[PDB]
């Protein structure tokens, strides 16, 4: 609606709203500056992830439920080598 | 010895011809160095329609596997609206048509486990 | 580093006069009748004899004579006679024809030319692709009722200076002409200017000075002195080019290590930090500004305008003009006309693109030649021999071409129109031959 | 250095009676007849010799020759620098590059400036 504050992603169309702006007629400050911006973000993924992820039996949610299930060494050796 | 062949390039043609079942696929890619216009099964027109590949995307097609893989609409559509869902890729400098010779080493175990998948195969 | 712009100079030379013993009564002659320069001499010649612009004025003086001879040449004389120069043009069309024949006999006086109830010679006159009819009607009446000319023929400069570069005049080919108010590309096949496809863009070298001239009026507000025409023809004509690729150059020209290379400075005649503001880069170049001195108060700097004029001809909405760029027009020929598909090139389509010719003279700026190469290689299909043709100066090739019709090739009177047509057809009469109009029907 | 103009003014001296006209010289009276109204009289003589042909099709007029628009969507630019128009004002409808710019120029600007600045591309 009006008077949200809203974040877009425009390749993968994600729109997360971030709040409604500083007006009384949850509360987040309105952002400042330029609106296309480009900033860097910083990732850190642990090798048994691309482990659980390369590994085609089960899929990333593996992660969260545990049933990952004796991920086999050639999935092992090409996360190594890649 | 395997050979890996790849088409890639913006699609500026892709006309269908049936005979409600799809007989070839005329799609005309398009690169920096030129274009390529390419006969394809309907095989491939199911993967495109499983990858809603329309005009100006810029796509991947292997020609020995059929692999078909959207990278993105180019940049001479990225005005076509001030705000896009879609993502946009620039033109590729390369040529469309790419070979190349690679080696696979594969074992006797991995043969083995990709021919006793107890539920079933998997997409790529 | 500084660069002073000023007024271009003045020919303090005054112009010749061409001998009368050299004077042949049937041996034809060309005139150029160019919306900005016009070429006139005779056939016989390789050069062109007579260059100037195609402009006079009406002096006025003290001892009320009322001369009003300073015509063409004549004009770049002394400062104050070039402010009132008047070209018959409006456009790419003529409005006033008593100017017209003024300088008809400006022209036909400089060049040897001492007749008899009229000229007895044939001109050799070039006229706009797809002309109106009035200004067809008035050129046959002015031609035929004023100088009494044995024999008329009309073409496009375009086609001539392809015939001038391919003298066969059976050859298969595509010529864009970058004239003075309009851009055209025209398709030849076997010789014959197909008009039914050619395309015509509205804008040139006039609209492109124009167009500098209001970027630079919105640049600098609050300029102290107003620059005249000619001025900003000499920074179109010395400080643009065509770029390869003009997304990704847009992309870094107000970067810092690129904006202390390819950034001129102007400097018109008379007698917290900044590395991060886009607008002070835009405004005053990589260096400081202070407003304290008159120097670099007088001061310009031509960064984004060395591209984005020249660029106007492949994106003409940038122009104001809602038509397709030259190489949008160039692919809709030979690839979705003549019998080819996209993808699949017919044999005729193969022969345009071996023949490209670029002419006009607006092709003078750099760079339009490696660009049309370029974005010929795009759309075209991989292999493609993309062959082009630009002349050491475009400009004085259509000269060439009714040279090089009028002599070499004897089918010449194949394309004249004698004054005895004009009785028995009328002002509405089209002759339509390869070098040529043709009728507006079918 | 005011002698010059006379010397190149009755140098070229040509009379009403040329030489290089004929003997009978009948000079017509003519209007202005600009530019802009020629398009406009010979439209509608195009206009009147199709209908009145038809109640046939023409081959190469001005009209006829005269450019299509594109069909690939243009580029958008900032309408201050020339630059790449990410955004664009919504009260003067004025194409701006970056925040710097519309802060500077594009908000605080007189009125009737947009309409000029619009005029470059004719949006005005």
């Amino acid at each position: 609606l009006a008077g949200d504050v809203i974040s877009i992603d425009k390749a993968s169309g994600k729109i997360t709203k971030l709040g409604r702006s500083f007006a009384r007629s949850r509360f987040v400050q309105c952002p400042e500056g330029e609106l296309q911006k480009r900033k860097t973000v910083v990732h850190t993924v642990s090798l048994h992830e691309i482990d659980v992820i390369n590994s085609r039996t089960q899929g990333f949610l593996a992660l969260f439920t545990g049933d990952t299930g004796e991920i086999r060494s050639e999935v092992r050796d090409q996360i190594n080598t890649k | 010895k395997e050979t890996k062949e790849v088409y890639e390039g913006e699609v500026t043609e892709l006309t269908p011809e049936d005979a409600k079942t799809i007989s070839h696929v005329i799609v005309g890619l398009k690169s920096a160095k030129g274009t390529k216009t390419l006969r394809l099964d309907p095989t491939i027109y199911e993967s495109i329609q499983r990858e809603k590949v329309s005009i100006g995307d810029v796509i991947y097609i292997e020609a020995n596997t059929g692999a078909v893989k959207r990278v993105g609409r180019s940049d001479a559509y990225a005005t076509e609206f001030d705000l896009e869902t879609e993502e946009y890729v620039p033109l590729p400098k390369g040529e469309v048509h790419k070979k190349k010779e690679i080696v696979q080493d594969v074992t006797l175990h991995d043969l083995d486990v990709a021919n006793a998948r107890p539920q079933g195969g998997q997409d790529v | 580093k500084a660069v002073v712009i000023d007024d271009p100079p003045l020919r303090q030379t005054p112009e010749p006069f061409d001998e009368q013993s050299a004077y042949n009564p049937q041996s034809p002659i060309a005139i150029d009748f160019g919306s900005s320069k016009l070429r006139a001499g005779f056939v016989n010649h390789a050069t062109p004899t007579h260059i100037f612009p195609n402009a006079l004025t009406k002096f006025r003086d003290r001892k009320l004579n009322k001369n009003f001879t300073f015509v063409g040449n004549d004009t770049l004389l002394d400062q104050a006679v070039r402010s009132q120069s008047r070209s018959p043009f409006d456009g790419p069309f003529v409005t006033n024809w008593n100017l017209t024949e003024e300088i008809l006999d400006y022209t036909f006086h400089h060049l040897g030319v001492v007749p008899d109830n009229g000229i007895p010679n044939p001109i050799l006159l070039t006229e706009r692709l797809a002309t109106v009819q009035s200004q067809r009607t008035n050129w046959y009446q002015i031609l035929f009722e004023t100088y009494n000319v044995p024999g008329v023929t009309f073409g496009i400069d375009s086609l001539f200076s392809f015939y001038n570069y391919n003298p066969s005049g059976n050859k298969t080919g595509l010529v864009i002409s970058c004239g003075h108010e309009d851009t055209n590309v025209i398709p030849v096949v076997d010789g014959a200017g197909i008009l039914t496809d050619a395309k015509r863009i509205n804008w040139g070298g006039h609209q492109a000075v124009d167009y500098l001239n209001d970027l630079m009026a919105l640049k600098y507000p609050y300029f102290p002195t107003k620059m005249s025409y000619l001025q900003y023809e000499t920074m179109y004509k010395d400080y643009c080019y065509v770029s390869r690729n003009y997304d990704e150059d847009i992309e870094k020209i107000l970067t810092l290590e690129n904006l202390d290379t390819n950034d001129v400075v102007v400097e018109a005649p008379f007698t917290y930090d900044w590395r991060n503001s886009i607008l002070h880069l835009f405004l005053r170049g990589p260096r400081p500004h202070d407003s304290e001195n008159i120097h670099e108060q007088h001061q310009m700097h031509l960064n984004v305008e060395r591209i984005r004029v020249p660029e106007v001809i492949f994106q003409p909405t940038m122009g104001g003009q809602d038509q397709a760029g030259i190489c949008e027009l160039s692919e809709t020929i030979l690839l979705k006309k003549f019998g080819s598909q996209p993808g699949k090139l017919s044999q005729t389509s193969i022969d345009m693109v071996n023949n490209v010719l670029i002419t006009g003279g607006n092709a003078k700026v750099p760079g339009l030649k490696e660009r049309i190469v370029k974005e010929f290689t795009g759309f075209l299909p991989t292999g493609t021999n993309i062959t082009v043709n630009m002349s050491s100066d475009p400009s004085l090739d259509a000269w060439k071409g009714m040279a090089a019709l009028a002599r070499n090739e004897e089918q010449y009177r194949k394309t004249v129109i004698s004054k005895k047509e004009y009785e028995e057809y009328g002002p509405e009469y089209i002759k339509e031959h390869k070098l040529g109009n043709t009728k507006y029907f079918e | 250095r005011l002698l010059f103009l006379r010397s190149v003014g009755e140098r070229n001296e040509i009379g009403f009676p040329s030489r290089f006209k004929s003997a009978h010289y009948k000079k017509p009276t003519r209007r202005h007849k600009s530019a802009r109204q020629l398009i406009s009289d010979e439209n509608k003589r195009i206009n009147a010799l199709l209908t009145k042909a038809n109640k046939l099709v023409p081959k190469a007029t001005y009209f006829s020759v005269e450019a299509p628009p594109s069909i690939r969507p243009a580029k958008k630019y900032c309408d201050v620098t020339g630059l790449k128009g990410f955004y664009k004002s919504p009260t003067n409808n004025i194409r701006y590059h970056n925040a710097e710019i519309y802060q500077l120029i594009v908000k605080p600007m007189a009125p009737g400036v947009d309409q000029e600045y619009l005029k470059l591309r004719g949006a005005n």
